[PDB]
């Protein structure tokens, strides 16, 4: 029935996601010019960018896999750091929505910083260099399965999946994002989401005990290796927002 | 452009090249390329033995997207047309059906219908492998909501399956149609005129379009058939397209089970 | 007329550098794969290697 192609989707999906992935020794090895915290800084704006226009939640993502994996194998000069986290978000636009983000309206939010024709000569660039493997596993695909096997209300389902995608984007802007591989950052995201902020005592109908060791049989991890992926997330949404208020 | 062929020499297999030249515009490369192209590179990833094998995409700057493909030389038909005189022996069928049905399942996994499958794209290497060839990119094998007009998805491909395993047996197509009403005459003709409440809504014929008509005996188009093979081509060339057979369930049936 | 998510990141482009260098790492790119299989794509008609290319009508 369902179960046994949802057996062979999950399994699939976990393949798929092993050809997409990036080095995460790409600062020490390739680039010369691009610190980590640079790496930060393009991605707080990409993602601002992207919620600006209110793009669909897989664009921001899916662009920080192409950044990452055009990082593992092209050095890139600081100056064109930008131009090329632009291009991400224009090809992963491509990607996952009806009518994407315009050349011009990117240009635009670089400050005019980069060109049109830029942008689509890196388009060329940025494609062919991946081979063309632009079709890559999101968390969010992951995020939307596991959903599918919880037995939860869908007005709670709502809830869970909104806080796992911000926490899908707070992990894409940090290095966790190049380590971790999608399965494991959407089920650290859920079961994090599952808490709702410390907001309320949780009250799921599967407990979070039998939820967590659900979601490590599936992604094939230890229970212990999915709680301290937990851990780092909400350690980033404290820094995150101790480093917001501030400013 | 043109079509190119070459033989590898890092192993004896063949390779071609197709080519699409595709409108650049202010927009850069079009939405339909990148995620086509795309999903022909998702799935060389799983190296599925039943589909040709992606080698290259070759893209030029107008912008040109060249294709590097697995060539296989022989289809289907032309592998049915060396056939011995008596036919194939049904082992070889059972064998080139398993193997048609894990490449389709295969698309199907992956969210892909067909839509055009026929003899002359199923490809067959000279070691027996069967292939599919020209997806993600005549009327004798079409499914009958699609001769309608109606909603159609992977279950299409199922009934084509059918026409196809049939004509493995004939040796000669199973329903020759001239037209899409003509072609659905010829199918009620054997599977009989479907009821009323299976006619699907907004559809390009009403069922008043077609003579009353029962079912004939399945195994009278193929009498060389064992039973069991005439029950699961019957699960195929079912009208209503969510009773159909998916392909992962025919790889379960008994007829299709390899002994030992 | 900008937002506040319009910003320059990280200083000044050269652009024409920047012009010269993506043809040259995009024409890198195309010499490769025209090398790789001994075959023209840019114009589409083979040349001599590995790969001996013949039409299929
Ligand atoms: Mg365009
Ligand atoms: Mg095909």
């Amino acid at each position: 029935d369902a179960n046994l192609l949802n057996d062979r989707v999950l399994r699939a999906m976990l393949k798929a996601e092993e050809t997409c992935a990036p080095s995460v020794s790409y600062f020490k090895c390739v680039q010369k010019e691009v610190l980590p915290s640079m790496r930060k800084i393009v991605a707080t704006w990409m993602l601002e960018v992207c919620e600006e226009q209110k793009c669909e939640e897989e664009v921001f993502p899916l662009a920080m896999n192409y950044l990452d994996r055009f990082l593992s194998l092209e050095p890139v000069k600081k100056s064109r750091l930008q131009l090329l986290g632009a291009t991400c978000m224009f090809v992963a636009s491509k990607m996952k929505e009806t009518i994407p983000l315009t050349a011009e309206k990117l240009c635009i939010y670089t400050d005019n910083s980069i060109r049109p024709e830029e942008l689509l000569q890196m388009e060329l660039l940025l494609v062919n260099k991946l081979k063309w493997n632009l079709a890559a596993m999101t968390p969010h695909d992951f995020i939307e399965h596991f959903l599918s096997k919880m037995p939860e209300a869908e007005e709670n389902k709502q809830i869970i999946r909104k806080h796992a995608q911000t926490f899908v984007a707070l992990c894409a802007t940090d290095v966790k994002f190049i380590s971790n591989p999608p399965s494991m950052v959407a089920a650290g995201s859920v079961v994090a989401a599952v808490q709702g902020l410390n907001l309320r005592s949780p009250n799921n109908f599967l407990s979070y005990y039998r939820l967590t060791r659900f979601l490590s049989r599936v992604i094939k991890c230890d229970p212990d290796c999915l709680r301290a992926c937990q851990e780092q997330i909400e350690a980033l949404l404290e820094s995150s927002l101790r480093q917001a208020q501030q400013n | 452009g043109t079509v190119y062929k070459a033989r590898d020499p890092h192993s004896g297999h063949f390779v071609a090249l197709k080519s699409v030249r595709v409108p650049n515009g202010e927009e850069g490369l079009p939405i339909s390329t990148v995620r086509e192209v795309a999903l022909l590179r998702r799935l060389e990833a799983f190296e599925h033995p039943n589909v040709v094998r992606l080698m290259d995409v070759c893209a030029t700057s107008e912008i040109k997207v060249t294709l590097v493909f697995e060539h296989v030389d022989q289809d289907l038909r032309t592998y049915l047309d060396k056939a011995p005189p008596p036919g194939l022996p049904a082992e070889t069928i059972k064998d080139l059906m398993r193997q048609f049905l894990r490449g389709l399942d295969f698309l199907h996994a992956n969210c892909i219908v067909h839509r055009d499958l026929k003899p002359e794209n199923i490809l067959v290497t000279s070691g027996g492998t069967v292939k599919l060839a020209d997806f993600g990119l005549t009327l004798w094998y079409r499914a009958p909501e699609v001769l309608l007009q109606s909603t159609y998805a992977t279950p299409v491909d199922m009934w084509s399956v059918g026409c196809i395993f049939a004509e493995m047996f004939r040796r000669k197509p199973l329903f020759c149609g001239n037209s899409e009403a003509d072609q659905l005459g010829k199918i009620f003709d054997l599977i009989g005129l479907p009821p009323e409440d299976d006619w699907p809504r907004d559809v390009s014929l009403p069922r008043g379009a077609f003579p009353p008509r029962g079912p004939r005996p399945v195994q009278s188009v193929v009498p060389e058939m064992e039973e069991s093979g005439a029950q699961l081509l019957l699960e195929m060339l079912t009208f209503n397209p969510h009773k159909r057979i998916s392909a992962f369930r025919a790889l379960q049936h008994s007829y299709l089970h390899k002994d030992e | 007329f900008k937002p506040s998510a319009c910003r320059n990141l990280f200083g000044p482009v050269d652009h024409e550098e920047l012009t010269r260098d993506l043809e040259k790492h995009c024409r890198d790119m195309e010499e490769a794969s025209q090398r790789k299989w001994n075959f023209d794509f840019q114009n589409h008609k083979p040349l001599e290697g590995k790969y001996e290319w013949q039409e299929v009508e």
